[PDB]
């Protein structure tokens, strides 16, 4: 089975209109290969958000690769 | 000078402007321009007094020519007449 | 050869020793960007070649009439004579007849090649050559484009540049033009100094 | 001359003015005794009253009814010392100051915690840009050509 | 490359096959094709007026008639009569004249457009070419080539023709081109463009 997702220190950017980093870039940490979890992609940021946190959960289509 | 013609000539070539000249530009405008409410025009969406007469807007005209065209063009006659008959004795305006 | 401005200092590393006049010296970074590079090599030529037309012909009438054989004003009175035109027409034929000439060089610098053809005479163009130094009938005797005679007319456009400033700036404290001041600077060396003209 | 106004030099009132002012000075210097400090002060601040409307009155500055100076900002060319001037020097001093905190923000933001560098100076770093304000307008004209200047509105995000 | 502008990179939307096209379009106003045929239309009718108007601006005032600014005083005074080659009209009134021409030019324009053919809309036959030139496809092109290049060149000096008004009033073109030739290297724009 191929491993989904991309590879870990890939850059990625953020779809998700209600995120704090919207249109922002961010480092892949791990992603899930467990077929039932929702929101399997780890990413992590420079910058905290308003209640000081620098890492969150998503899905694959709310993420795109830059290179 | 003499009310009883200027306002006679002024009617009289509103009226063939009206018939002769610009007929078909309006009456081509006019098809592309309906009012309606959420895609429907206001007698369809239920509003029982927006009915289109229809009595007053038949006629034996070739063209279609009608009673509330007689109007419109008629309205134009009067006032640019006594636009002329009034900037003749003294008047300074536009 | 590639000199120090300054003995004992680095150069920078995008100033390898290519082009004609290079001695290392860019200590306010203008020219980091390759573009910027290029603009600015341009502008040195056209700012020093104009330069040095204004000094000689600046300097020349002065000592011309001073000697004895003219009479002529000074070069910041030049412009308030009597001439057969009136000095807006002149402004108005200089403003047409460059900018014609100016878009026409700024043509060639914004693509090498592009503007080499004659217009009128669909028979002549300039053969390859590089921005800044073009050739054929701008070098009628037809001399040799050394890197010698690069560096020396670099040289001298940078000389004469330093040279205008300080006639302009000269003249808005003496007053007097520059073969006044320098004859009063040799009259008393130790007297007659940019100190005493302050105090 | 320019709305109705006069040129101090001219001016009534603004001699008037001069005058109180002066008497009014000299009032208070008619107190101590001559060669006492308070006496000198006095007669110091008297001689710089006089040299400063001397120069208001040379300078070419216009007055109005009340006797007081008025400035013109129109454009006129008989009147830039007042306002374009002095303004050319402000837009050129603060452009330096700009133009050298945004290269310092632009440089530091390379290490691995900039913000270390912001609440602490890097006064060796700085030292070499500082010089660099003094030709600000052409660097900041070179790169807006370079399209260096501008980030795009579409990687602008947090 | 751009004709108009030697060693610069011609248009996308130009470079066609256009009677008078050098890929002259810096605001890029000419992208819609639907657009650019009412364009072409909308300059050769510019262009014929302006033809046609440059002799009537040029003639009464070389006979000694009033300049063309002059010639309209007439209609601002009450008691105003029309004058021609100094023959007083009859019929000078300003009513009838605001009039008839209002209600003939509006049949003659409204006409004109009920026509559907983009190609023929610019170039209609039939009696607005009574001699016949035609014939010839290459010499058709050539002379379309020669009338619009003629047209532009009359814009130009119709446009001039204000300006050198509103510098001078009172003055008329010919006077302006005489006073040219009378002091050349006093009497030039130069006083106009700097100012005493
Ligand atoms: C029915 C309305 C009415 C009446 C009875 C008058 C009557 C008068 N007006 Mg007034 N006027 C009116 C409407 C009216 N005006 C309107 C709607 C406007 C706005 C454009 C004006 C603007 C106006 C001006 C600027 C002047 C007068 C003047 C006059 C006087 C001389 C006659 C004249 O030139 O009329 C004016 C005739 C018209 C405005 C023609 C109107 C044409 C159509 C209907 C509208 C515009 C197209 C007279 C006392 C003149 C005067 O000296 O008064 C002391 C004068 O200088 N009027
Ligand atoms: C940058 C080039 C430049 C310019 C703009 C001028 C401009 C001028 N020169 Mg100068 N001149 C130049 C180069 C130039 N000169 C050079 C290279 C020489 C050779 C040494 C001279 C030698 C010269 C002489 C001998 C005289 C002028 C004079 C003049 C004046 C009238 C002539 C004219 O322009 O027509 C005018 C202020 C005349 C004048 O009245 O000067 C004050 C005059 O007598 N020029
Ligand atoms: C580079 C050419 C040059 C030369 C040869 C001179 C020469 C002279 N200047 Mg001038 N000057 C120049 C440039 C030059 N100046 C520049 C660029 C400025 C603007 C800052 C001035 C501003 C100036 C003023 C305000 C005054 C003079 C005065 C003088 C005279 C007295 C000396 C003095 O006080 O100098 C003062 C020197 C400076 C203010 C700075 C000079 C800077 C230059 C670039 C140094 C050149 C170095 C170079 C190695 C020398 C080569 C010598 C020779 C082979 C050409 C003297 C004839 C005085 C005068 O009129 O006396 C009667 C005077 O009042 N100069
Ligand atoms: C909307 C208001 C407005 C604006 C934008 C301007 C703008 C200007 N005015 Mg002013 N002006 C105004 C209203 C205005 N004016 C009014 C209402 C009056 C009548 C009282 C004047 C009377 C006036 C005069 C008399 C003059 C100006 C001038 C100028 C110019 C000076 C710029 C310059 O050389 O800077 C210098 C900047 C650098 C060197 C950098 C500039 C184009 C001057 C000029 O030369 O205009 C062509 C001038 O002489 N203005
Ligand atoms: C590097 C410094 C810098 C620069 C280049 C800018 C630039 C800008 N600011 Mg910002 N700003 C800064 C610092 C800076 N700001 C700081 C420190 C604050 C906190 C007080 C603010 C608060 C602020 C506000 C509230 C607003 C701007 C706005 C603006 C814009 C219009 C100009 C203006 O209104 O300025 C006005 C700004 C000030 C008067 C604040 C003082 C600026 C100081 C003097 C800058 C230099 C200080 C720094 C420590 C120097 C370091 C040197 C280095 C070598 C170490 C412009 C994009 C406006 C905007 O959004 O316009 C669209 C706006 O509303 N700024
Ligand atoms: C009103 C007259 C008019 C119109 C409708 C057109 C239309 C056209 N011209 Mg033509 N042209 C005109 C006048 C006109 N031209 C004049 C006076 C000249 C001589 C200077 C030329 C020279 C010319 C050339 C050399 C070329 C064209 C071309 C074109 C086509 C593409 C450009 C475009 O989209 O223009 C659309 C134009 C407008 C919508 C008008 C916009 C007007 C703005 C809003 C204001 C302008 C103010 C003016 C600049 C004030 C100063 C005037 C002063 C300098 C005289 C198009 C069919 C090109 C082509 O391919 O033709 C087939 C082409 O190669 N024209
Ligand atoms: C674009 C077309 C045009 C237009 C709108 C005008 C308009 C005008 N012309 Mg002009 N004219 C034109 C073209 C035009 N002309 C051309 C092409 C020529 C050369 C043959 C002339 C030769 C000409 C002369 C010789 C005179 C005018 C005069 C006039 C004026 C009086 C017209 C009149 O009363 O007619 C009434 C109706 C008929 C003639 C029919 C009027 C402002 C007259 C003028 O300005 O007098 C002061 C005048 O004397 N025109
Ligand atoms: C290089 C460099 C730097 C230095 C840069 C410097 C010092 C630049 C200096 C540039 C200067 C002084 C340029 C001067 C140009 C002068 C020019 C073109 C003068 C032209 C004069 C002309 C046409 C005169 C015409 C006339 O006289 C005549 C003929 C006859 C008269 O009747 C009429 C007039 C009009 C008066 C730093 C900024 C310091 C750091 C960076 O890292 C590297
Ligand atoms: C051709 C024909 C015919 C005939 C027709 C006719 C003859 C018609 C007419 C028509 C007409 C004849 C119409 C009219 C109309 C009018 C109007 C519509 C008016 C209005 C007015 C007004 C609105 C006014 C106002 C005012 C006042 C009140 C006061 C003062 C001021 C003013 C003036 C403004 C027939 C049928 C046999 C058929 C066949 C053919
Ligand atoms: C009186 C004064 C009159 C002045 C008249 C002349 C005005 C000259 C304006 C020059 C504008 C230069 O900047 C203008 O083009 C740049 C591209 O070249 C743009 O730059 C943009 O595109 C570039 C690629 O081309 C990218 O590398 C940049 O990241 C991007 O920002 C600027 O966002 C725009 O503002
Ligand atoms: C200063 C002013 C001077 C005026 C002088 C008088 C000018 C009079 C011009 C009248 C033109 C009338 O036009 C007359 O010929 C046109 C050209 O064949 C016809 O037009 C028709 O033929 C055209 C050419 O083939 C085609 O676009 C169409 O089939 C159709 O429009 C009109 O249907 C006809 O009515």
């Amino acid at each position: 089975p191929p491993p989904i997702g991309p590879k870990r220190g890939t850059k990625v950017k953020i779809l998700r209109r209600e995120s704090y980093w919207y249109n922002g870039t961010g480092s892949v940490v791990t992603v899930d290969q467990d077929p039932n979890t929702r929101y399997p992609v780890v990413v992590r940021f420079a910058k905290v958000n308003y209640a000081g946190v620098s890492t969150n959960n998503y899905a694959l289509d709310e993420i795109k690769e830059v290179v | 000078l003499e009310p009883s013609v200027v306002i006679s000539l002024s009617t009289g070539l509103s009226l063939v402007l009206g018939r002769f000249v610009f007929f078909n530009f309006q009456r081509e405008n006019v098809a592309k321009q309906v009012p309606a409410q959420n895609g429907k025009t206001h007698f369809d969406a239920g509003d029982v007094r927006a009915k289109e007469f229809a009595g007053i807007l038949k006629s034996n005209d070739p063209v279609g020519f009608n009673i509330v065209d007689v109007l419109a063009w008629g309205s134009i006659g009067h006032i640019v007449a006594y636009y002329i008959l009034a900037t003749t004795s003294n008047g300074y305006d536009p | 050869a590639k000199g120090a401005w300054l003995p004992g200092l680095a150069s920078p590393a995008y100033l390898d020793g290519s082009l004609a006049g290079d001695n290392g010296f860019d200590p306010l970074a203008l020219a980091a960007d390759p573009e910027d590079l290029r603009w600015f090599v341009q502008a040195e030529l056209v700012n020093g070649r104009w330069a040095m037309l204004g000094v000689a012909g600046m300097l020349i009438p002065e000592v011309l009439t001073k000697g004895g054989l003219l009479n002529a004003p000074e070069w910041y009175d030049a412009g308030k004579g009597e001439y057969f035109a009136s000095s807006s027409t002149l402004f108005v034929i200089e403003f047409i007849l460059f900018h014609y000439v100016e878009i026409r060089r700024w043509q060639d610098i914004k693509n090498p090649g592009s503007v080499n053809q004659d217009p009128i005479f669909k028979s002549y163009s300039l053969p390859a050559h590089e921005c800044g130094y073009p050739g054929s009938v701008f070098n009628p005797l037809n001399f040799a484009p050394t890197l010698e005679n690069k560096e020396k007319e670099l040289a001298n456009g940078r000389l004469a540049m330093l040279a205008f400033l300080g006639f302009l700036v000269q003249h808005n404290v003496t007053g007097k033009g520059p073969f006044e001041n320098l004859q009063q600077h040799l009259a008393d060396p130790w007297h007659n100094t940019i100190i005493q003209t302050f105090s | 001359d320019i709305a109705g106004l006069t040129p101090c030099k001219d001016s009534k009132a603004f001699a008037k003015r001069e005058k109180q002012s002066v008497k009014k000075l000299t009032s208070s210097l008619k107190k101590y005794a001559p060669d006492s400090a308070p006496a000198l002060a006095i007669q110091a601040t008297i001689d710089k009253t006089k040299r400063r409307f001397e120069n208001y009155g040379k300078f070419g500055l216009l007055c109005g009814s009340d006797g007081l100076p008025h400035l013109i900002v129109s454009g006129d060319q008989r009147h830039w010392g007042e306002f374009i001037t002095p303004g050319v020097l402000f837009l050129y001093i603060a452009g330096w100051i700009g133009w050298v905190g945004r290269s310092y923000l632009i440089a530091v933001s390379g290490e691995k915690k900039p913000a270390m560098r912001e609440i602490i100076i890097d006064v060796e770093l700085a030292s070499k840009i500082i010089p660099r304000g003094f030709i600000w307008p052409v660097a900041a004209y070179r790169e807006w050509i370079n399209g260096d200047l501008v980030v795009d509105d579409a990687d602008i995000g947090y | 490359s751009a004709e108009w502008f030697p060693g610069q990179p011609r248009p996308a939307h130009l470079d066609g096959s256009s009677p008078g096209d050098f890929g002259f379009d810096p605001l890029g106003l000419a992208t819609v094709p639907a657009n650019f045929e009412r364009f072409k239309e909308s300059e050769i009718y510019h262009c014929r007026w302006a033809m046609l108007a440059v002799p009537g601006v040029l003639l009464p005032e070389a006979l000694g008639l009033g300049n063309w600014v002059k010639a309209q005083e007439w209609a601002a005074i009450p008691g105003g009569q029309a004058t021609y080659l100094g023959n007083p009209v009859p019929w000078g009134n300003l009513p009838t004249i605001l009039a008839i021409e209002f209600l003939a030019i509006a049949f003659a324009e409204q006409q004109r457009t009920m026509e559907k053919d983009p190609e023929k809309k610019k170039y209609p036959g039939g009696a607005f070419d009574p001699l016949g030139f035609s014939k010839d496809p290459v010499k058709f092109e050539e002379l379309k080539l020669k009338e619009i290049k003629n047209g532009r060149l009359a814009m130009l000096a119709f446009v001039g023709f204000v300006v050198q008004q509103s510098a001078y009033p009172g003055t008329g073109p010919l006077e302006n081109l005489g006073s040219h030739l009378a002091d050349p290297w006093h009497n030039n724009i130069g006083d106009i463009v700097i100012p005493r």
